[PDB]
């Protein structure tokens, strides 16, 4: 069994930002390129971007491009996105994601976190 | 700092008795002895350079050559020898120092006329040496070069043209170069003055030479210079044990420097050590238990002691558990594919020792690498260091990770908490080499006793026989070695 | 990029199946077997039902299955119960290094 944890609830203002975190447990942190989601409270998921947790390398969508940046930590295998240009359509449930092919990118993301509520 | 200048019939002078050397290093006294050999005729025309107008040109090297100068003040330092002199085949350059006399067997690229600023660089140096330095009175020296050994004779002696006289030359230098000469060319010092030289080349003859009481040569008759001297040849006139002894163990091999290395390479950015000119104990290495496998292919693990070879080589991995297995002659499994793969025809060795204690951590060491996508596989002693995005679709990656463009490079995890199968083992392999050349590495020689007064066999220094010794009162020439 | 449309809702009988559609799917040799389809609960976090258009994932009964053909992807129920109470996102490939996803199909039994 593989276990995703992320941090708690933030409540920020439109000048503010956000760091979200995200710990991994139970396999092998870098063999898998790791998904970021986002859910409007009542609408649909929305894709963001990955991150490749071996070199680091990452590619994002081009709305987001600007205010968006990820980032890792191997040591103690952890995985940190930050935004900082919060606004009023910026309040949402952010999840973590794992994908299946070990040195390949694919978007079959099998097993999630748990979501973090930032009510800007 | 490559100057050139040059601003300009030469004579040729009588050489009466001169450049007879010692043909061997046995002790004979008060014999006519006969010998077949390259020697400086009788009565020949040397020739006499001053080329200081400047100007240093390059000679041939017949044979052999025979070289004699009478310049008190130092000027003449060193000479260079090859045979394209231009960047492209070996070189040798024996410059001389005040209290040195180096000498560097490289790959040399000489400027137009080189002087002490002589060469622009240095690839591959592939012999060194040092010791005293070899330098109105004459001073004259004899070169020559056969199977592969340079050997140098010299004197000197005072006097007050080349004199008349007759002065025997005796062994200075033999070196196991190995390459190929055929053209050489001096090389003087500018802070000048006039230099002066003399020039001569060898010719197979025939000699008669007379050794006096003590062992020293002190007349020679050439064998074709007079009608008359021709008959003077034809005249000839004007078990209870065995010992082995052999020289002193000094120059041992340096193998501390490998297995004893404070950090090691990745696999796939290996590294090598070429090692020559020493004499390895393979079994020190070997009677130990720090190393769990010392597989050797080509050879017998207890018969390195009594084998010379021209070469040997040194590669060194950390790898990780059960992948030990895949470095042998024809073997496989995405390790000996694309980062080290060993020949079909191998004659070497493979050691390989745990090393958990070393290259863990609690977090993690992430500092060794390996290769996993590649276009073809690698030819052997093949290595890679690129880092190219490896393209597996149509599209070109135009350098950028992402959907059919992977990164071909992971990193190992180490923990002090995985089983075995997946904790560090360090890795070295040797490998022989065999080729066209004089041996230099070689394996210890013991030696046993002495005993005198006694009927025994004997084998001093490979002379083997049988027979008594007993303390004697001959006095042997330095260099001389046999007796007879 | 693209922007895949799905019905934004269907139904069925218990017994009956369902064909829960989708379409824009990029359509190209290299890149074709990239459609993904999750499944959603209320105050829950989604789960994988079939990757690699047909390719199915251990815990999930056969009754789920997959299909494409030309432009479209396509879903297939049968046996429907009163669990099938859910929201089906569709998934796929959008050219430039990025994903999409669907508006979603609420899926209702009635009882
Ligand atoms: C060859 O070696 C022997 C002795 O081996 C070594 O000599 C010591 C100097 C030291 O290096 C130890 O590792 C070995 O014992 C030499 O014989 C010795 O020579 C010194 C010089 O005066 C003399 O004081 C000793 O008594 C000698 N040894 C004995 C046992 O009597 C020998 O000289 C070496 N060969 C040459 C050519 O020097
Ligand atoms: C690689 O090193 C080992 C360890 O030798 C040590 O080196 C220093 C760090 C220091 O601690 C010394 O006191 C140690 O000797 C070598 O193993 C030694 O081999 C010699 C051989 O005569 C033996 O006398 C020592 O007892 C050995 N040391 C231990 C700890 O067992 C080893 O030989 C070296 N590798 C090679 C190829 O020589
Ligand atoms: C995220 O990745 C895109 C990849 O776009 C593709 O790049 C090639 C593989 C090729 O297939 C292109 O036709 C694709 O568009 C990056 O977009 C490219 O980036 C570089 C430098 O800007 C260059 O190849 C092109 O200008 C870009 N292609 C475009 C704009 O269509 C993009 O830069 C990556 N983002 C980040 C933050 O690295
Ligand atoms: C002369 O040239 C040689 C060539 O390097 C050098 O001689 C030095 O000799 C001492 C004693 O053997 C050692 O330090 C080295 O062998 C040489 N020095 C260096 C730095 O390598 C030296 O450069 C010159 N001078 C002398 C006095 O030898
Ligand atoms: C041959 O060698 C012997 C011994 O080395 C020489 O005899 C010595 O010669 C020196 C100098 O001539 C004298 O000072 C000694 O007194 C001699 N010793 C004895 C015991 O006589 C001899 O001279 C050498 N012969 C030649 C031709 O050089
Ligand atoms: C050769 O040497 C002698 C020198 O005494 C003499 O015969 C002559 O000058 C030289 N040159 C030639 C061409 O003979």
């Amino acid at each position: 069994e593989v276990q995703l944890v992320q941090s708690g609830a933030e409540v920020k203002k439109p000048g503010a930002s956000v760091k979200v975190s995200c710990k991994a447990s139970g396999y092998t942190f870098t063999d898998h390129y790791i998904h970021w989601v986002r859910q409007a409270p009542g609408q649909g998921l929305e894709w963001m971007g990955w991150i490749n947790p071996n070199s680091g390398g990452t590619n994002y969508t081009q709305k987001f491009k600007g205010r968006v940046t990820l980032t890792r930590d191997r040591s103690i295998s952890t995985a940190y996105m930050d935004l900082s240009r919060l606004r009023s359509d910026d309040t949402a449930v952010y999840y973590c994601a794992k994908d299946v092919p070990p040195y390949i990118v694919s978007g079959w993301l099998d097993c999630w976190g748990q979501g973090t509520l930032v009510t800007v | 700092q490559c100057v050139n200048l040059t601003t300009r019939p030469p004579a040729y002078t009588n050489s009466f008795t001169r450049g007879v050397y010692y043909p061997d290093k046995v002790f004979r006294s008060s014999v006519l002895h006969s010998t077949q050999d390259l020697f400086l005729p009788f009565f020949s025309n040397v020739t006499w350079f001053h080329a200081i107008r400047f100007d240093n040109p390059v000679l041939p090297f017949n044979d052999g050559v025979y070289f004699a100068s009478t310049e008190k003040s130092n000027i003449i330092r060193g000479w260079i020898f090859g045979t394209t002199l231009d960047s492209k085949t070996q070189s040798l350059l024996i410059v001389n120092n005040a209290t040195n006399v180096v000498i560097k067997v490289c790959e040399f690229q000489f400027c137009n006329d080189p002087f002490l600023r002589v060469y622009s660089s240095a690839n591959n140096c592939t012999f060194e040496y040092v010791s005293q330095p070899f330098l109105k009175n004459l001073r004259e020296f004899v070169f020559k070069n056969i199977d592969g050994y340079f050997k140098i004779y010299s004197k000197h002696t005072p006097i007050n043209d080349l004199p008349q006289g007759f002065s025997a030359l005796e062994p200075l230098v033999d070196l196991p170069i190995g390459i190929n000469i055929t053209r050489f060319q001096t090389l003087l010092a500018l802070h000048a003055g006039a230099a002066a030289y003399y020039v001569g080349y060898l010719q197979p003859r025939t000699f008669l030479l007379k050794y006096n009481e003590n062992g020293t040569i002190t007349d020679a008759v050439d064998c074709a210079l007079d009608p008359l001297s021709e008959t003077k040849c034809t005249l000839k006139s004007f078990p209870t044990e065995s010992i082995v002894r052999f020289p002193n163990i000094t120059n041992l091999c340096p193998f501390g420097e490998v297995f004893n290395a404070t950090r090691f390479a990745s696999v796939y950015a290996w590294n090598r050590k070429r090692i020559s000119n020493c004499v390895a104990d393979y079994s020190v290495l070997y009677n130990s238990a720090s190393f769990s496998t010392f597989k050797c292919y080509g050879v017998s693990p207890t018969k390195l002691n009594d084998l010379c070879f021209t070469n040997v080589y040194a590669d060194s991995f950390v790898i990780r558990g059960d992948e030990v297995r895949q470095i042998a002659p024809g073997q496989t499994g995405k390790i000996a594919d694309y980062n080290y793969k060993l020949p079909d025809d191998f004659t070497g060795c493979v050691i390989a020792w745990n090393s958990n204690n070393l290259d863990s951590k609690v977090g993690g060491n992430y500092n060794y690498l390996y290769r996993l996508f590649r276009k073809s596989n690698l030819k052997p002693f093949e290595r890679d260091i690129s880092t190219e995005i490896y393209q597996a679709g149509s599209t070109p990656c135009n350098g950028v990770e992402g959907f059919n463009c992977y990164f071909p490079l992971q990193s190992y995890g180490f923990q002090p908490t995985n089983g075995v199968g997946y904790q560090p083992y360090r890795v070295v392999v040797l490998s022989f080499e065999l080729l066209h050349a004089p041996a230099t590495v070689c394996g210890p020689k013991k030696s046993t006793n002495l005993v005198k007064n006694k009927c025994v066999n004997f084998n001093f220094n490979g002379l083997t026989g049988t027979g008594v010794l007993t303390e004697s009162n001959k006095k042997f020439l330095p260099f001389q070695q046999f007796g007879r | 990029q693209s922007a895949l449309t799905q019905p934004p809702s269907a139904s069925g009988s218990p017994g009956q199946s369902v064909t829960i559609s989708c379409t824009g799917t990029r359509s190209d040799v290299d890149g074709y077997n990239y459609v993904s389809w999750y499944q959603q609960h209320p105050g829950k976090a989604p789960k994988l039902m079939i990757y690699e258009v047909t390719k199915r994932p251990s815990g999930v009964p056969d009754r789920f299955s997959g299909s494409k053909s030309g432009n479209t992807a396509s879903l297939t129920v049968s046996g429907l119960q009163a669990e099938d109470e859910a929201d089906y996102y569709c998934s796929s490939y959008a050219g430039i290094n990025n994903w999409v996803f669907g508006g979603g199909t609420k899926l209702t039994v009635l009882g």
